[PDB]
């Protein structure tokens, strides 16, 4: 069984339902999430709604922007290289 | 770079591994010499032995004539003795071309350890594992023995042996020689050469062997000859018609 | 010997499913005997066709299985 | 000493008309006055609508159609058997004469 | 270990040859399924041509050699057409020095040299392809089967690709039929579009994935492509 | 280092696919052919007042018939052109007429297949494959209008559409709906700026993309910035009015 | 190793207690070896002896025992 | 045979030899460039701890490519006379083979052309340097502002900066410039640059070495004396702004 | 121990290096082939092994000739053998120009012992991993030869190589024995033909297609020919006369 890459349409999916549970603030669409991994694995996907999250509570704020989304994405990909 | 023995260069200790190992095994294939000087002659006898009645001897060669005067005596495999052959051949040719003379013992030596030497410091080529002896009756020094052995070191003759029976052959001539007060005995017709040969041999590696068990080559002034089967018999029955 | 235990629909030609795999141990055999029956499980089949074993073998045994014909 | 360049003589005719065009010429092949052929075709197809005829001197005639032969093939195999156009094989000729001067 | 071997092509390995080497046979079986046969007058060659959209166009899977001579490819791409081109050197070669069109069994031998060198080599490589090369020459009609290592076969008939085995039992059926129709192309051609569909079991076959080359004692090197392989099926 | 022939069980070398993984950081190349012309879009990317964003393009001319745009590694992009450029020229001397794209993506990729230590087939001087892939689209008498996608691995296929780079997946699966055989030049780069402005995390500007197009009538042109900010202009207020 | 000498006393011993049709050439057997010490002649002998068994009987040929000799070097040194 | 690689694949799509050699770039020195639309100025740092050091046959940062072109750079000195060497024999080729003066944006293709090929081939390593190329296209009044890679990619930049401390510089840069309103005099543009590099060097201003480039060949490199002043009146200018 | 497994450019304390041993046993992993010395000549023969009738007969013979009147056959793996044998040809035509005489069998074996041999002092060169048997009449009286992979040959008045090398050297050294060196190259057809047989009992997982070429100065006249037509038609009739099954 894998768990090794999933796709582009796979990774918006499992995104999106790690934010359900999350109170948001409108403006978000999964895909443009989903464009900044260029390869992932599945550790990495829940990393970046619960990054996401951080970035809102040190500003207090409960609800999850499409900036914040992006902001984890760049911090996760790059850490995981080399 | 890489290992000491994956590739050839020195060793944790200044040694190398490659020519201590071409030293010990290759000396251990059923092979076992010795050459002793005439008066007039070299004689050089050596183990040849074949395991198969359907392999021909003939073509099974370990005396080798390198010139029509020179011979080369090798200790060691026939994959590794054509290689140090070829080149030994090469060198015998180009002698008598270029400085007009036929090629010494002493010189085919000397030119082979040095180029041994060179392939030792290469890390894509191996020394070569065979122990030459080569052999003639020069007429600038008389019978002579000189041998190289694999690490790029030679060394002159007076008489010699290789194979671990090395002690044995050694002892029975220095005693001799000691008492005889010479390192040469003195009869002219090489027969009685061959047969002051196989006295030393007999009683020093402890048994007698068969012709087609034994290759002979003999050396002469301008000739270098092997003998025939009936020839080796000849010689051991003669020793024996004494007796 | 495995057709024997569990429901074909006894039109399974072993010979022609046998050139179709390629370097296959017996226990490996046995493996797509088993996927043959999850395609089976899917499909609401009781029995297997030459079908369901052909996709059977498509599906992982997981030490060797013959479904390549990928390259553009 | 030694320079092989002479002349075997025939005659060629090309003409340019309104949708056609000719390339005419003897079969006689000569060196001086003794006959090499009676027959032996002086206009030669290279294929894709062009004849050629190299009169002169035929030791360089056969070996400019040789090596020109080879282009002709090497055209096609390098863009899927596309035909040689009677102005860029001109072009191909003139680097071929131009190629050996020496 | 397999690491252990693996990084260079100049090592044996107690298998009797290298990994590697292996692996160069494998991929052929991941390229497309080519099927090849004879009569003894003429050969006949059939390829499935694969793409890997709708807006993809198909890559060719027979490359003409000469006008009387083409191969199939399968495998590897870039390997197939670095060995083409020698193909062609060597064609035009032997038409320049010797007035010969190149024979197939005469080919086979000087493209197995090559293959050794590149087998000693080094850095070099086992190709990744194996090719079926077809050709009516002075010899007859010929079909030879060339793998990377240098191994080439003279045969009646056989198979690369997707399920080779699946094609080879069609074809030792019927073959003492097909092989004494001699004087009639159609019929070997027809049975090769009828072996080809039942190696398939995880594919479909259509019209313009299948192309037929056919080479004979009165078939100049000549492919059906496209459309016009409808008229064999 | 790295196996340079060294395969996969599967048999596909480790360098191939080290070379498809720099192609897909690379900003999007999308290329529509149709049947007036093809287009050729990129998305350059950043906009900073530190910068000089419209010095710097993605879309770059090999020839008066023949563009490229890439996605992946930019500095490899350089010798792939130097060589392009050198055999279209030598072959426009020859024979007087256009190049073929297919025959074009052949020669490059010739060239591709060295790194590493050398072959006795082949004498390979670079070090690793190149780490870009292109799509080359041109013009000929002889086939057309044509889009061609070039891997470094050696496969280069023809397209009709075809997307290459990081946000290729969504974009192709976009291509297959917008297209269709009656698909037009002028209505291809309006679809173009749509795909373009989905996909962004910003406002589409001519600071972040750049149009191309192909007329036979002109050969290989630049949409220039003027013109296409034009048409950025016209996209902004037309679909904000659809909402 | 042995000596040819051994291997023929060992053949010999190893068949004298063995049934058998026919005089036995020891000497070919040995040849046939390069230097097998008692263990490994044992295997040759129960090897003439399998194609016995096969052949219904308690006895051995010659002929079973060159094969068996040959056999034996090859499937090891 | 020494063409067998010395460069290979990151799994990540990188390269593991140009990964390693921008950081030789940040432990270093800084080099700067800012733009007017009269000017490009250079700073380049000279801080001189030790006092036992020759001045004048210590190695500068300003070489000449052309004589309207200069290069700049943060780096090994070792490497980047190599580099140096290669780009004003580039600059002689066009001169002697076009007969006309050089254009820019060529060099720096050519710049970015022999770096580019270290990476790609064999038996050879990319440099060890970073650089800044600019100048003036001839019969043109416009600035000009390049910056290349050791991986061998190449841009242009409206401003740029380069070596140790490149964020600092960057954000306060960014602040200070506008494309729509860049600066005219060279006073206030060269007032600019050496404040930014003032926050970076420590102490500096001696340690400062200011190059002014104006259009074609009017080159022209500011003295101790003078800059001394503009650190003076930056004293006055940050408790006017209290 | 160890270094010695993938490189030859250095020596192993075995006096044998662990890749030349591997050499070696890709030997007896191939076919049988044989070779038979007789009073005037020699005969080649090999077993073919079939396995599908979409093989052709006599178009992949493993027998390949040399010059004029020397034929080699091999065991082993065909890419290998077949490389060897061109490098021959190669030196053979240069020979035949340069001397003006054809190359001799002795001659041969030594530029295939050095061609080996110098793939067994570098590591950046992989050896050979068959054993070509050889010979044909020359000048100086008829030779079999027989070349090993290390680089050792010899000249041999019999020999054998390959999965059924030793059922070969049994029934070969019986009728040599029997012979003075084995009669006549008319009665070494027979002979050869009967040894085949022995050596298939070895594969049995195969049938056969029999195979024999022969070079002799008595009823060929110097050159290699194949032995086909009536002559191997009593020759496979002979080897299932004797030998039953």
């Amino acid at each position: 069984v894998e768990f090794s890459l999933p796709d582009l349409e796979g990774r918006a999916n499992i995104f999106r339902i790690h934010s359900k549970s999350m109170s948001v603030e409108r403006g978000i669409r999964w895909e443009l999430i989903s464009r900044l991994c260029p390869n992932s694995t599945g550790a990495e996907l829940r990393s970046v709604c619960t990054e996401a999250g951080m970035f809102a509570i040190r500003a207090r704020r409960k609800v999850a922007t499409e900036k914040d989304f992006l902001k984890a994405v760049d911090k996760v990909i790059s850490g995981y290289k080399k | 770079a890489g290992y000491d023995r994956h590739i050839t260069i020195f060793s944790p200790e200044g040694r190398l591994y490659q020519v201590e190992y071409a030293f010990k095994a290759t000396n251990q294939t059923n092979i076992n010499s010795l050459a002793v000087r005439g008066k007039d002659c070299t004689v050089v006898i050596s183990q040849k032995k074949v395991p198969d009645k359907l392999l021909d001897p003939t073509t099974v060669s370990y005396i080798f004539c390198i010139s029509r005067t020179i011979g080369m005596v090798v200790n060691g495999p026939i994959p590794d003795a054509r290689n140090a052959a070829l080149r030994a051949k090469a060198e015998a040719a180009e002698f008598r071309y270029k400085y007009g003379y036929d090629m010494p013992c002493d010189v085919l030596a000397k030119r082979m350890a040095n180029l041994s030497q060179i392939y030792t410091q290469r890390a894509y080529m191996r020394p070569l594992g065979v122990i030459l002896t080569f052999v003639s009756v020069d007429e600038e020094l008389g019978p002579s023995i000189y041998k190289t052995d694999p690490a790029g070191y030679y060394v002159g003759y007076k008489a010699t042996a290789t194979g671990p029976k090395q002690q044995e052959i050694t002892t029975n001539l220095e005693n001799h020689f000691k008492k005889s007060k010479i390192d040469h005995i003195n009869e002219e017709s090489w027969e009685k050469v061959v047969e002051f040969a196989i006295t030393h041999m007999i009683d020093a590696l402890g048994t007698e062997f068969s012709k087609n068990d034994l290759e002979v080559g003999v050396a002469t002034k301008d000739k270098f000859f092997t003998l025939s089967a009936e020839n080796i018999e000849e010689r051991l029955v003669a020793i024996a018609e004494q007796d | 010997i495995h057709s024997r235990k569990m429901t074909t629909d006894d039109d399974i030609n072993w010979q022609e499913l046998a050139r179709s795999t390629d370097e296959f141990n017996g226990a490996q055999l046995k493996a797509v005997t088993v996927e043959a029956g999850m395609i089976a499980l899917r499909n609401g089949q009781s029995s297997v066709k030459h079908e369901d074993f052909v996709e059977g073998i498509s599906e992982v045994q997981a030490r060797k299985s013959k479904s390549v014909s990928f390259y553009a | 000493q030694f320079n092989p360049y002479g002349d075997n003589g025939g005659t060629i005719l090309g003409i340019a008309g309104e949708d056609f065009a000719v390339l005419a010429g003897d079969t006689r092949n000569i060196t001086d006055y003794s006959i090499n052929s009676r027959y032996e075709p002086k206009v030669f197809d290279c294929g894709d609508n062009i004849v050629m005829s190299a009169n002169g001197f035929a030791a360089d005639g056969d070996a400019l159609v040789k090596r020109f032969k080879n282009s002709v093939k090497w055209y096609h195999f390098d863009h899927n058997d596309k035909k040689l156009s009677i102005n860029s094989a001109a072009r191909n000729i003139q680097h071929l004469l131009y190629g050996k001067r020496f | 270990f397999r690491n252990n071997y693996d990084g260079d092509t100049v090592t044996f390995s107690p298998t009797g040859r290298l990994f590697q080497v292996e692996y160069a046979l494998e991929a052929i079986k991941q390229g497309s399924v080519t099927v090849g046969l004879r009569s003894n007058t003429h050969a006949v060659l059939v390829a499935l041509k694969r793409n890997a959209d709708e807006l993809s166009s198909y890559q060719k899977k027979i490359i003409k050699c000469d006008e009387h001579m083409g191969l199939s490819l399968a495998g590897l791409a870039p390997d197939a057409r670095v060995l083409s081109n020698y193909l062609r050197q060597q064609c035009n070669y032997s038409s320049l020095v010797f007035n010969r069109k190149l024979a197939v069994e005469r080919a086979g031998h000087l493209l197995c040299d090559k293959a050794q060198k590149n087998t000693q080599s080094y850095g070099g490589r086992p190709y990744g392809v194996g090719l079926l090369i077809i050709g009516y020459d002075k010899s007859g009609a010929h079909l030879l089967e060339f793998q990377p290592s240098g191994n080439v076969t003279e045969l009646y008939g056989t198979a690369i690709g997707a399920r080779s085995q699946g094609a080879k039992t069609y074809l030792e059926r019927t073959l003492d039929t097909f092989i004494k129709i001699d004087g009639n192309p159609d019929e070997l051609i027809k049975a090769g579009v009828e072996a080809i569909s039942q190696s398939l079991r995880d594919e479909s076959l259509t019209v313009d994935n299948l192309s037929i080359a056919i080479v004979g004692k009165d078939t100049p090197f000549t492919i059906y492509d496209g459309e016009a392989v409808a008229k064999y099926i | 280092d790295r196996g340079v022939s060294t395969f996969s069980p599967e048999g596909r070398l480790f360098q191939v696919e080290y070379s498809l993984e720099a192609i897909k950081l690379g900003s999007t190349a999308i290329g529509i052919a149709t049947k007036e012309g093809v287009v050729l879009g990129v998305e350059k990317r950043a906009t900073s007042p530190l910068l000089e964003s419209d010095s710097i393009e993605k879309i770059v001319e090999i020839d008066r018939h023949i563009g490229c745009a890439m996605s992946g590694l930019t500095a490899d992009a350089r010798s792939m052109i130097e060589h392009a450029r050198t055999a279209a020229v030598t072959h426009n001397l020859y024979y007087d007429e256009d190049i073929n794209v297919e025959s074009l993506t052949q020669s490059v990729c010739d060239l591709a297949l060295r790194f590493g230590e050398g072959a006795s087939g082949e004498e390979r001087l670079m070090s690793r494959p190149f780490g870009v892939a292109l799509l080359i689209a041109g013009h000929d008498a002889d086939d057309g209008y044509q889009l061609f996608h070039a891997e470094p691995s050696g496969t280069f296929y023809r397209y009709n559409a075809k997307a290459i780079g990081s946000g290729s997946e969504g974009a192709q699966a976009e291509l297959l709906n917008e297209w269709h055989s009656s698909l037009t030049l002028k209505e291809a780069e309006l679809l173009v700026l749509k795909i373009l402005k989905q996909v962004m995390e910003e406002k589409l500007d001519e600071n972040n993309a750049q149009l191309s197009c192909i007329t036979k009538q002109d050969g290989f042109k630049i949409y220039d910035n003027e013109k296409t900010a034009e048409l950025i202009k016209e996209l902004k207020e037309k679909e904000a009015a659809e909402s | 190793l042995p000596n040819e000498a051994g291997r023929l006393e060992i053949f010999k011993i190893h068949t004298a207690k063995v049934k058998k049709t026919g005089e036995f050439d020891f000497e070919a057997a040995v040849k046939m070896s390069d230097g097998f010490n008692g263990a490994d002649i044992r295997n040759c002998a129960t090897e003439a002896g399998f194609f016995a068994i096969r052949d219904d009987r308690d006895h051995i040929n010659p002929d079973d025992l060159m094969k068996a000799v040959r056999k034996v070097a090859e499937v090891k040194k | 045979g020494y063409d067998r690689a010395l460069s290979i694949f990151s799994p990540d799509g990188h390269i593991f030899q140009v990964e390693y050699a921008l950081e030789a770039v940040k432990r270093g020195t800084c080099a700067v460039g800012v733009k007017g639309k009269n000017c490009v100025v250079l700073g380049c740092e000279r801080r001189s701890t030790l006092k036992l050091q020759d001045t004048r046959i210590t190695p500068s940062k300003v070489s000449k490519i052309d004589s309207h072109v200069v290069l700049s750079f943060s780096g090994l000195n070792a490497d980047s006379r190599i580099l140096i060497e290669k780009a004003r024999v580039e600059a002689q080729s066009h001169r002697l083979t076009l007969e006309d003066p050089v254009t820019v944006e060529y060099l720096t293709r050519y710049v970015a052309g022999v770096q580019q090929r270290y990476t790609q081939s064999g038996g050879v390593r990319p440099f060890g340097v970073s650089t800044l190329i600019a100048g003036f296209d001839p019969r043109d009044d416009e600035p000009k502002l390049y910056q290349t890679e050791p991986s061998g990619i190449y841009s242009s930049w409206s401003a740029q900066t380069i070596g140790r401390n490149s964020k600092t510089v960057r954000e306060f840069l960014e602040k200070n410039y506008d494309r729509k309103e860049p600066p005219a005099t060279v006073e206030e543009c060269v007032k600019l640059t050496v404040r930014s590099l003032l926050e970076v060097v420590q102490t500096g201003a001696k340690n400062i070495e200011i190059t002014v480039v104006k259009p074609d060949s009017d080159i022209v490199a500011l003295s101790s004396e003078e800059i001394n002043q503009y650190v003076t009146q930056i004293e006055q200018e940050k408790q006017e702004q209290q | 121990g160890t270094g010695y497994d993938l490189s030859n450019s250095v020596f192993s304390p075995d006096g044998r290096n662990f890749q030349v041993e591997y050499a070696v046993k890709a030997v007896e992993n191939g076919t049988t082939s044989i070779g038979i010395k007789c009073n005037d000549g020699v005969v080649f023969a090999v077993e073919k092994l079939i396995t599908s009738k979409l093989l052709v007969p006599q178009k992949n013979v493993k027998i390949q000739v040399v010059d004029r009147h020397i034929g080699c056959v091999y065991s082993g793996l065909i890419p290998d053998g077949r490389h060897l044998v061109n490098r021959g040809r190669e030196e053979a035509a240069s020979f035949k120009k340069l001397y003006k005489t054809p190359i001799p069998i002795p001659a041969f074996a030594d530029r295939l012992g050095q061609y080996v041999q110098a793939h067994t002092l570098y590591n950046s060169v992989r050896p050979f991993g068959v054993s070509t048997i050889f010979g044909g009449v020359d000048k100086n009286g008829a030779h079999l030869y027989m070349l090993e992979p290390s680089g050792s040959y010899w000249g041999y008045k019999g020999a054998a190589t390959g999965k059924g090398r030793q059922s070969a050297k049994a029934e070969l050294e019986k009728l040599v024995d029997h012979h003075p060196e084995g009669l006549s190259a008319r009665e070494a057809v027979k002979q050869a033909a009967k040894i085949i047989y022995l050596a298939h009992e070895d594969n049995k997982e195969k049938d056969f297609e029999l195979e024999i070429s022969w070079c002799s100065l008595s009823e060929t006249n110097g050159l290699h020919k194949f032995v086909k037509g009536d002559l191997l038609q009593e020759a496979i009739d002979f080897a299932q006369k004797e030998i039953n099954g």
